[PDB]
């Protein structure tokens, strides 16, 4: 009957129902997006001044993220505490306070209700009862962390610190890319015809990536690996030359690049559960934000980056190498479509299981990239948040012996 | 004088080339040192330089079509360009700056028709050997959203 | 525009009027001579709210729409302004519809009084045709 | 754990799940639209002659409404009693009888089955069994009520008369505007990206009128400080909100003429579950609110003049109509705010709207800094829906 | 329950059957992936070794392909790795199928023959020792062919195509498809109705003269197989361009119209010299797809083929007959919007589900519901 | 020389006739012995001859409109044609072979607007009594899918 | 004489003004005593006079743009007009009536693209002091339905 039944404790089998079950999608909103995770909101440099705000989403839940006069960043649910209207209607702007258009309730930059129109009535008629207290009404506030300029938010006050959530290896791998001031050089959205999870598995899919990389070498010796944090939720996939090892295109400038990191890493893709990506592909730098939209649709928001210190020539290298990424990327183009190929391929198979066995039943770091360890890691972190580990009856049916 | 009729005729041949999947002829619409970019109104209003496609030579355009033929994986589809009349902002007998409204339908091999993009071409035209050529074409999309992926240029 | 006699003959010949519905080229040239004096912009306001337009003085109650004529039929399906152009195409296409209507060239009053039954081929001699 | 669980007997809290739960939406069709209510169909003057009909909806259910030779108006479900096809395919027309296109079954203007193609077979073979009786098959008929030219329909044999359903104050407030023959001067549909109930609450929301709409406050048309009131009928389902009295290069937009005996320059009237009669200065209109999907509804505008208007009075109504409808200097905002709520609550299906202005009262009030008419709606809703306490 | 049947008979059909989504999911399990034959394509569309088409059996995507043995194979278009579509093209010719996502390779039977990096890369990663290719693969279909028609089933227990069709349907198919056919055009209609409303429509001999006022002495009948699922409706003995309806003799009998249906979504039509096949697929609760394959005979002269191209004006999306068939389903879907708890009345020709002389009957419609209720486990005693 | 302006003007009058439901005038845009077909890119690429509509005389066109008026049942709707600039492949003062991009919106009487068809007209023009006429119009649709039915010709 | 070329040029500048958010220039396309109305085919066929926008002076047009800028609450969106060729219905030496097909896409700031309206402009043109101007423009929409609201004029 259930199409979301896990086969056992292992993540080598994933029930295809997980990509279509709408009750389960609603649990993802309660237990993942509004649970003990960090949701990527924006870069601090996108809201540099007092009053600067952007609107975004944490899962299905609309968010305001805003700089205050103390130079700190705050975030709160974009939901008026009256009758539930969106408070901020613009994608971005600058404001002293947020005012709901419907009945003119006012909110400060923390999300506190500061004003209720005609709260005290008119003459001595109507208005709120004496029992009504503004400080008891407000949208949910988010806990905010800024790590290397990345603004994350959580609905949960008990989420681990961003440092503990990421772990030291992911922290260093982010700092390696975001080591100096960055500048947004372009924004693009892709609407993906698949459940969010298929795109996030794709980011973590070193198997597909190393197949596709190997194909392009048809047109210097490299090694790769996969790093998975302890929770399973976060990965890095990298490829590197050994600096100081001995040994088609009409415009080769597409792939001409420059050394700018103190290591041999030519490619580093990093994911943070449940929907953040940081990429370095040669001199191509970007952030991605993955949002669920409907059971079979998701949104991928690209933020292309340069460094504030780029020369004209270095910036032009990034503008050319951007042809490798995004919606029309020489590399990423198919990343927009493979998820949809799965969504459709499983149309008559809601009761069957994906097979994820490359590199064994491991959810740890590995040398090489012919592995699905970082895909199994995602399902490890997913099942923990979702309460979908082996529990109670099914565990008992397995462990009721005496060998 | 480069005029609105000549630009409309050039734009119809450009559209026919892209919509017939004669993509090998698409680079010939451009000068050797051209600029081509696909971007959106938000990037353009803020002065952000990056494109989904970004080219500063005809050779970069040719290489993109090579990759489309020999390298890229995408589900079979076609474009249908519907163009409005151009407006010339400035120009003479050999140069002009002009803006052309566009809409592109995407038709999947499976039959679905969607409005895939719309906006305006912000163009700089020159004359080479008596014939109109694009020095620059910026496709400024009305929407920040591309459905699935973009394989064919606008 | 004011046409030359022979200029108009050649233009009317090229739009296929020579012997159209039995009427030789000269009838068409002679008709334009006395309707409009070879003037593409000629307009004659009638006392019935209608106006006659162009080189063949075509009427705005039956044939073209000028937007100011009560009971307009617009049987040539054209704005009367199309019959005031330098180019005679729209006037010729409308004339071919009028002359086919059953009354032949008798719809043109100046033709009936000045051209009908005369040596209308006189209107086309001295011309390269 | 239920997202449609009410938190108490009063209506100061509304569960946001009520706007998204699809099982609950299907109960609204059974218990409200096909229950003890009157559904607005059209004006009698829109079907003036024998045979004149329009098609419309009562909730999700398609309806035919038609004038017969007796000058009475009938209404029935637009559903053939054979295999369920729409019987009338046109928005409006004139006909002697209705014929289903699929197998040519015929209906009279009451919706009775009058003819079945090949009922008795063809050349002695096939046809209906002897047991088949036409009189036992037909679409559901509606009870029809006409009040001041307003044609309402009910599925319910038990619903009170239209006069008793509306109550005497709503009756007088409708008569006040529809006191003389009216003429349709335009029809426009607004597709609203929200659950129907968010628009109907909005019409009843006296609190928002001066706050959402700068025009009502800037040009002192509908301020809370002006004399006025909110009326709520005994059921809670029906309301009246009424009122008495940045620059413009053409002030003629708001130039008007006196035509009501009282001084009342604004009267908005709602009748459960989706009827609105508006008077904003000289701008007169009827609105019909229909549910379409859980998060979509349709607002059908019928713009009115009086048959006796002079050229100058009619031109004043054509100018003041810029205030209303899809592009209205007022109404454009009313089309969007519903969607702002639908989207604002997307992560909050388990939380509650706060509706406390003017207390937990569901009665009439002087002053308009109240939500009493919004609470009235939920009182009438919970009673139809069996969601009391 | 809005899918509650009123009786053992099919003179009443619950309107909820056209809107209940749980019931639609059971139709995929018990009809499309049950004991039926699903029409896939014509033999003449995949004539040579490696020729394939992609299509659907209900919601389930399918690959159908000719191999070097001249046999036809079919399998589910679902990669056994992470579930991607294997073949992305409507048609083509190939040696083997390859999933583009991680390059798993399949033979023309659907067997997994290759797994990219199965043994790892430079001795790292790859599948465990326990991984065996022969244990992983899409579901294979049984294929049957009949007079050039290719059918597929998921069920080991479905009868032979001859026993499933029964003898009368077999003869009536062979009568049209007795020699090689050639596709002369393809067109799809997206129907705004539940699939079942279109399939009932094809079986509805009652509507044919009434919904289609085009022609408006000769006799007709309705044949229903033993299961009820398959029918034939047959008929036998102003325009400025009467050539529309000028035709030629090519069938031994005098039968001028034959419409034949095979449960759950196959139609073979002969209307004068207009020959076609249709394939009906469910898409969503209130949407379906009708795929037309227009046919000539490979031996047609220029003059006979021109007759078929003119008479095609009768059929398809703009057909002088079939135009209305695309819309009436939708009229039902919308007419019942407030009536999920009420019943269709299907009483023409009694409560019979058998063959009849004359066409003022709904016997072939009731037959459909008899076969439907049996597959779906909804029979009452 | 028949040019792109004249063909665009003809195409606009054709569209206005079909979009105003003046369907009785549609056959007068064609010669007596004309060909008119509605097909799709797949049929056209494979060389398949059938059409959704297939006519080899003006009288077949007239009969199709007679059937539309007196015989056929369909829900009320209208077309809105949006046409691109024509491309001329060959011709002279009398004849021309040309291709014109099109899009057709369908608007139901109930208000729904959809992209119903898009593609190109592949036309052969002749001149009769000084007026452009279609000897041949093949409406090659980008999609193999028609939503519900096609009552009005493209 | 007013001709199809002049009207095409005017219609492209009108579209560019409305689509660019230079809405302040929209009133300058009209005479002082103009009429502008947005209506639909049903109202137009029945002879009903009301518009969702109704203006009998240029100053009413200016007021509508003031409201749009400073006063009205609506979600951010843009238009993309795709226009067909103008067809002149009536005219004399100085005046012309014409019909121009239109389609308007609405692109929300959040990226959704929809066909928002389609129909024809029913226009009365005049030329005053060298400028082509609308005495009247009636946007007759094919659909009776406006999605959500209409803030920007057609
Ligand atoms: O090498 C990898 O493992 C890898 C993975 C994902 C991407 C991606 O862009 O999503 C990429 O570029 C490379
Ligand atoms: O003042 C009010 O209560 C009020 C409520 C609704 C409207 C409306 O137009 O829907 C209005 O104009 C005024
Ligand atoms: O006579 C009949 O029973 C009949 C039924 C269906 C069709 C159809 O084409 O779907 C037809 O042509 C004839
Ligand atoms: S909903 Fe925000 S103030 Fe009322
Ligand atoms: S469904 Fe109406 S006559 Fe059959
Ligand atoms: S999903 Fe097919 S190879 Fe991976
Ligand atoms: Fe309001
Ligand atoms: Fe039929």
């Amino acid at each position: 009957e259930s199409i979301i039944q896990w086969h056992g404790a292992t993540n080598t089998r994933v029930p295809f129902g997980i990509y279509t079950d709408t009750a389960n999608a609603d649990q993802e909103q309660q237990r993942i997006y509004r649970g003990e995770v960090w949701n990527y909101l924006c870069l601090e440099s996108e809201i540099p001044g007092a009053g600067d705000f952007r609107t975004t989403f944490a899962g299905e839940t609309p968010i305001v993220v805003v700089r205050d006069a103390d130079q700190e960043i705050y975030a709160f649910e974009n939901r008026c505490a009256h009758r539930g209207a969106l408070i901020a209607l613009e994608k971005s702007g600058r404001t002293d306070s947020f005012q709901c258009v419907y009945h003119a309730w006012s909110y400060n930059r923390q999300g506190d209700l500061t004003g209720v129109a005609f709260e005290k009535g008119v003459k001595g008629q109507g208005g709120m009862p004496a029992s009504f207290c503004k400080e008891e009404h407000g949208p949910r506030k988010l806990r905010v962390a800024v790590f290397c300029g990345l603004v994350f938010g959580s609905f949960s006050e008990d989420v681990p610190s961003i440092e503990d959530y990421l772990g030291p290896e992911i922290c260093e791998r982010i700092e390696r890319v975001l080591h100096k001031p960055v500048e947004v050089i372009g924004r693009f959205t892709q609407k993906l015809p698949n459940n969010w999870k298929l795109y996030f598995e794709n980011v973590k899919d070193s198997y597909h990536a190393s197949l596709l990389h190997m194909f392009f070498t048809t047109f210097l010796s490299q090694k790769g690996g996969v790093i998975v944090d302890e929770s399973g939720g976060h990965h890095v996939s990298y490829s590197m030359i050994d600096r100081g090892a001995k040994d088609r295109l009409k415009d080769p400038s597409l792939l001409e690049g420059f050394e700018e990191f103190e290591d041999g890493v030519t490619l580093q893709i990093l994911s943070v559960f449940p929907g953040f990506v940081l990429q370095q592909i040669q001199n191509s730098i970007a952030v991605r934000q993955l949002l669920p939209k409907s059971i079979s649709s998701s949104e991928l928001n690209w933020t292309y980056l340069g460094y504030a210190d780029d020369s004209a020539e270095q910036r032009k290298v990034r503008l050319k190498q951007a042809n490798l990424i995004g919606p029309a990327g020489f590399i990423s183009m198919e990343d927009g479509a493979v998820g949809g190929f799965v969504q459709r391929g499983i149309a008559g198979a809601a009761n069957l299981d994906a097979v994820i066995e490359m590199g064994g039943d491991h959810e740890g770091s590995s040398e090489g990239r012919a592995t699905e360890t970082s895909v199994r890691g995602f399902w490890k972190a997913y099942r923990k948040h979702m309460g979908q580990e082996m529990q109670a009856e099914n565990l008992y049916f397995q462990g009721h012996h005496h060998h | 004088m480069i005029n609105e009729i000549q630009i409309a005729a050039f734009n119809a041949a450009y559209a026919k080339t892209v919509d017939s999947d004669a993509m090998e002829q698409w680079p010939t619409f451009f000068t050797k040192d051209c600029h081509y970019r696909v971007t959106n109104v938000d990037n353009h209003a803020e002065g952000l330089a990056a494109g989904i496609v970004w080219a500063d030579s005809q050779d970069m355009l040719t290489d993109r079509i090579s990759a489309l033929r020999e390298a890229n994986i995408y589900e079979r589809h076609r474009y249908r360009h519907i163009l409005g009349l151009p407006s010339i902002q400035s120009g003479d007998a050999t140069q002009a700056s002009a803006s052309t409204p566009f809409m592109v339908l995407r038709i999947m091999h499976t039959g679905e028709t969607e409005v895939f993009a719309s906006g305006e071409y912000l163009d700089k035209f020159t004359t080479i050997d008596g014939k109109l050529r694009l020095q620059e074409r910026i496709a400024v999309c009305d929407s920040t959203v591309t459905d699935t992926l973009m394989a064919l240029p606008l | 525009k004011v046409f030359g006699r022979c200029e108009l003959a050649a233009a009317m010949k090229r739009h296929g009027l020579d012997n159209y519905r039995g009427y030789s080229l000269g009838n068409w040239v002679c008709a334009a001579k006395f309707e409009s004096n070879f003037n593409t912009q000629a307009t004659n306001r009638n006392t019935d709210g209608s106006t006659d337009y162009g080189i063949l003085q075509i009427n705005s109650r039956w044939w073209c729409n000028d937007g100011r004529t009560p009971g307009s039929r617009n049987l040539c399906n054209i704005p009367c302004s199309a019959l005031l152009s330098s180019d005679i195409t729209a006037s010729v296409n409308c004339a071919k519809k009028i002359v086919s209507d059953g009354n032949g060239m008798n719809a043109w009053v100046a033709w009936r009084n000045r051209c009908k039954g005369t040596d209308v081929q006189a209107w086309i001699r001295g011309c390269r045709l």
